């Protein structure tokens, strides 16, 4: 159709002068102007907790944008599914995985 | 000459074979999990060609 | 009007070239990063099958695919660490203790 | 659609071929983002926007954020001063192996029936009623097996 | 479709493990209790176990488009729970010893278990990826829970990255077979394919790479590699559920693949299948003849073993006693090496910390561990398919089936595999009753003796009378 490709043509010219912009921005601050530890493995923890329940998010977003075609069935799936997610979570914070402090 | 009974080294041939055959499958068990990768990919190859030629 | 046929060559394309990254580099880290490529070949591989036919089988695949992704990486990334905690080096080819 | 699908997997592949060629893991990190990037292109070139939304999402927003976090961890060491994957004699071998079964591959490809892919819509609303229907134990299984990926991964990332 | 009580019903193990998942969980949630939570694991695994009853009682029938209940999945559901009890039960006397957090083992263990159960009634490709992935991930944890141990963070490291390239294959294989039929459920593979081009070059390339999968996951040859390495370094009741219950699982839903998928009447899969048959029959005997460690002798073992399983399942298309030579088999091979890694887990328990060695010394055990030393040679006596034993009976029902089918080099690799493994088997056993020069007191150490007791003595009762496992293998015959 016509006005879905103007859409994807307006969309594409937004990328390029984004892109354009910004690259133009960093050339003219170049151009213009004269010229004269062992971390701690709790990083590794949270951003594990956030890749495991992202996953976990990702089926549940694929869950809320058809809810009223899964039925009330779709309901009790996905709350035995938010269940074990809340059961997780309870785990991981009573045994000090998400404590931070010690 | 038979007091050494040479039928019954004859037929303590296969045990001698299979000594060595399993001394030299045994090499493959270097512990390596580079090769044990590359082995994989090695039975893969030859799984998909005997697949394809068949 | 895009052929099959170049979608399922596009992804084992990427699979051979995570399969010859993960063998030809000694670097655990490097083996990990191999094995996600091909990994998400194969993903991509399901995406192509899937949207061949129309179903939405091939995401829903691509999903339990991702999910496996997401786990053997966390899994693998936690082992990696303790190896580096243990011996302070990557080479894969220094733990080779258990051999014949 | 077309054009876009061909150079997304032009870029996937080109960027594939030097993260596993680099030395640098950051760099390494950096390419296998924009292959993935790449991917997701290829996603939405074929019609498979809710692939691709998690591509970027997940696998170039969570994955690779972790890959990322490892590194900077690691500090990266007697890496750079080898460059043992780059001699002739350790990678010849290995690049012929895949070349092989590559090429073997792909002649089991070329010999299938085509109608080409439409390149349909497929929205993320037939995926979730399709992941609560026909795959119900999918989704709950593929839960647990998130939490067995959490469980070890706590049990072996620790410091103590 | 649509879920019924009858459908959930029929799910009776897989909500089972699964409720016992969450309630385990929210235990060590509570408070970390070692006994509390082994309590829960196994009392959960036992109902599991007996709810199997009310399955089998509620009838064969397909719950998803990707499970199908019948009695081969109750059968082999069976064979998983009495591997994961078996586990947690070495497990509870080996995790006395251990100074970190034991309780996350049996939580690994049931998830485990509940792939598993999934393989058993898998009747769909996206059934058998998640419920290979559902039990290798848990392995991962497993194999490696003593990472302070060298032995056992390497065996980890290797099992993850050789599990993870196998489910990448076996999962490029599911996208080609995918492209190719159009369809992901075990029956629609080849379907539309007729007039004898069964032999379709992107469906078979396909179910060679799942090949290269699985039998990476069966421990086959040239993927069997992995297998002595990974049965040493992990723990001893990890090395027992790795031994039983993922090759008894794996080698089910194997069998439902080439049971009902049109294409497994192939004839290039049926040779490339012969053909790795007879290699790892070979290959896994030739390997064993200079073992000295008896976890590496037990991996080759598998290998071994596995082939005669397939050897076993190539014969699948023509004899229809095939499916009770497997379950007969299996049932053997189950409660063999349960008693072998069994002795080995409860002469390597408590854990005597990371730093000290972990070898088995298994010469002159009869002098001070006589029951242990007579169930130990009584599971090797049936591993090499000496009659009396239940091992001998698989054997023959094997050798049966190679008969009847007139796979001839089959046959010879079985003769010639089993007259290696007599070799070593033996071997294993006069060692036991040698002299050695030099080198408990709890209910759980009792238990795991008693459970490996029970092993030997159905392992001798059924070699002298088997029919009654035939009777029940019999029952257990699946949709048609
Ligand atoms: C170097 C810079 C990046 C170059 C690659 C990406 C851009 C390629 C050119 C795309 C131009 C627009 C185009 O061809 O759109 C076609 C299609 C439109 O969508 P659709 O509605 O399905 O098309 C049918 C029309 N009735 O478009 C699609 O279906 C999707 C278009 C591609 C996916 C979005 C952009 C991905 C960018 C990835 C960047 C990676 C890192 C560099
Ligand atoms: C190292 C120790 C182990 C040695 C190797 C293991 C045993 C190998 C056995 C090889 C058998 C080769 C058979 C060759 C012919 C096969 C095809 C054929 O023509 O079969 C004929 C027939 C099937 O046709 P049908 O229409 O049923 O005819 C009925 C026949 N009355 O066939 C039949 O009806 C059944 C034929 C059965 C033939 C006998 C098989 C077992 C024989 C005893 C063992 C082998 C010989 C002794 C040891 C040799 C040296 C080791
Ligand atoms: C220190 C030990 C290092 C071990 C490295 C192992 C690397 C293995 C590379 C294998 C390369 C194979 C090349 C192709 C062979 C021919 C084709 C396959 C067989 C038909
Ligand atoms: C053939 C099937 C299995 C039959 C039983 C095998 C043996 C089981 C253990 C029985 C007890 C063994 C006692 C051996 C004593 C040896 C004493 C030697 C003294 C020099
Ligand atoms: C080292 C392994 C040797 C195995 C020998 C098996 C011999 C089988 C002969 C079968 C002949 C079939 C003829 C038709």
């Amino acid at each position: 159709s016509t006005e879905v490709i103007a859409h994807h043509w307006a969309f594409a010219i937004f990328l390029i002068v984004a892109i354009g912009l910004c690259c133009l921005m960093l050339v003219g601050g170049w151009f213009l102007g004269g010229r004269a530890l062992r971390l701690s493995a709790k990083f590794y923890l949270v951003a594990m907790f956030f890749v495991i329940f992202d996953v976990e998010a990702l089926y549940l977003f694929a869950w809320s944008t058809s809810i009223r075609e899964s039925g009330w069935v779709g309901f009790v799936e996905a709350a035995i599914f938010i269940f074990v997610l809340l059961a997780g979570l309870v785990y991981l914070v009573r045994i000090g995985a998400l404590d931070w402090t010690p | 000459l038979l007091k050494r009974d040479p039928l019954n080294s004859m037929m303590n041939i296969p045990a001698v074979l299979s000594r060595f055959a399993g001394k030299g499958l045994l090499l493959s068990e270097n512990g390596y999990l580079r090769w044990y990768v590359a082995s994989m990919s090695i039975g893969a190859v030859v799984v998909l060609a005997l697949l394809m030629v068949l | 009007m895009i052929p099959l046929q170049h979608g399922l060559i596009l992804a084992a394309i990427l699979f051979v070239l995570g399969l010859t990254g993960l063998v030809i580099r000694r670097n655990l880290l490097f083996m990990l990063i191999g094995l996600e490529i091909m990994i998400n070949a194969s993903a991509l591989a399901f995406v192509v099958a899937g949207s061949y036919w129309g179903q939405t089988d091939g995401q829903v695949m691509y999903i339990l695919a991702i999910s496996l992704a997401a786990a053997e990486a966390s899994i693998g990334l936690a082992l990696l660490l303790q190896l580096h905690r243990r011996r302070q080096n990557l080479n894969i080819d220094s733990v080779s203790e258990m051999r014949g | 659609m077309e054009f876009a699908f061909y150079i997304c997997g032009l870029i996937a592949i080109l960027a594939t071929l030097r993260v596993i060629t680099h030395t640098n893991p950051v760099h390494a990190l950096l390419y296998l983002i924009i292959s993935l990037l790449a991917i997701s292109g290829v996603f939405f070139s074929l019609g498979a926007y809710f692939a691709g939304a998690l591509e970027i999402i997940v696998y170039a927003g969570a994955i690779m954020v972790l890959f990322v976090f490892v590194v900077m961890m690691l500090n990266l060491s007697e890496i750079e001063q080898e460059r043992q994957w780059l001699k002739p004699q350790v990678w010849i071998g290995p690049a012929i192996l895949s070349a092989i079964m590559l090429v073997v591959i792909v002649y089991a490809i070329l010999g299938v029936n085509d109608q080409g892919i439409d390149g349909t819509p497929i929205s993320a609303k037939a995926v979730g009623i399709t992941l609560f229907g026909p795959y119900v134990l999918a989704v709950e299984l593929a839960s647990m097996l998130l939490l067995a990926g959490l469980v070890v991964a706590f049990h072996v990332g620790r410091e103590e | 479709m649509t879920i019924t009580p009858q459908n959930l019903i029929a799910l009776l193990p897989l909500l089972i493990v699964g409720l016992t998942v969450v309630v385990v969980m929210l235990s060590i949630a509570w408070r970390r209790n070692h006994f509390l939570n082994a309590t829960l694991s196994v009392i959960g695994l036992n109902a599991a176990l007996v709810s199997l009853w009310f399955v089998g009682q509620a009838g064969a029938m397909d719950v998803t488009p990707l499970m199908r209940v019948d009695g081969f999945a109750m059968l082999y559901t069976g064979l998983v729970l009495l591997a994961s009890l078996a586990t947690c039960t070495f497990a509870y006397p080996w995790l006395e010893g251990y100074n970190d957090n034991k309780d996350e083992f049996y939580l690994l263990v049931l998830i485990a278990a509940l792939g598993g159960i999934l393989l058993a009634n898998a009747n769909h490709l996206a059934s058998l990826f998640l419920g290979i992935e559902l039990i290798s991930l848990p392995l991962f944890g497993l194999v490696g829970y003593a990472f302070r141990q060298k032995r056992s963070l390497e065996a980890s490291i290797k099992y993850t990255i050789l599990s993870a390239a196998a489910s990448s294959f076996l999962l490029f294989g599911m996208a080609l077979v995918y492209a190719q039929s159009g369809d992901l459920s075990f029956v629609a593979l080849g379907k539309n394919l007729g007039d004898g081009m069964l032999n379709e070059p992107l469906l078979l390339a396909g179910f060679g790479l799942m090949i290269v999968g699985l039998g990476f996951k069966l421990s086959l040859v040239p993927f069997h590699l992995w297998t002595p390495d990974v049965y040493q370094g992990a723990p001893a009741p990890v090395s027992t559920f790795l031994a039983t219950a993922s090759k008894i699982a794996i080698f089910g839903v194997v069998m439902r693949l080439f049971l009902y998928a049109p294409v497994g009447d192939s004839e290039a899969i049926r040779v490339v299948l012969a053909i790795i048959a007879f290699a790892s029959i070979i290959f896994g005997n030739l390997m064993a003849l200079s073992q000295t460690n008896i976890k590496r002798l037990l991996g080759y073992s598998s290998i071994s073993h596995l082939g005669y399983l397939l050897v076993a399942l190539i014969a699948l298309q023509t004899g229809e006693m095939s499916m009770e030579a497997v379950g007969v088999y299996l049932a053997g091979y189950l409660f063999s090496s349960l008693g072998a890694f069994g002795v080995v887990s409860l002469m390597s328990s408590p854990y005597r910390g990371p730093d000290a060695d972990s070898l088995f010394s298994y010469r002159g055990l009869f002098w001070h561990r006589p029951i242990l030393a007579a169930v130990m040679t009584v599971m090797m006596l049936s591993l090499a398919g000496i009659p009396m034993t239940l091992g001998f009976i698989g054997k023959f029902y094997v050798l049966a089936v190679g008969v009847q089918a007139h796979l001839w080099w089959l046959v010879g690799a079985v003769v010639v595999g089993s007259a290696i493994g007599l070799y070593y088997y033996l071997r294993v056993a006069v060692s036991l009753y040698l002299h050695a020069p030099e080198q408990p007191s709890n209910w759980q150490y009792s238990a795991g003796g008693i459970v490996v007791l029970i092993s030997a003595l159905l392992v001798l009762v059924l070699g002298v009378w088997p029919q009654p496992l035939i009777s029940i293998v019999r029952l257990a015959m699946p949709l048609m």
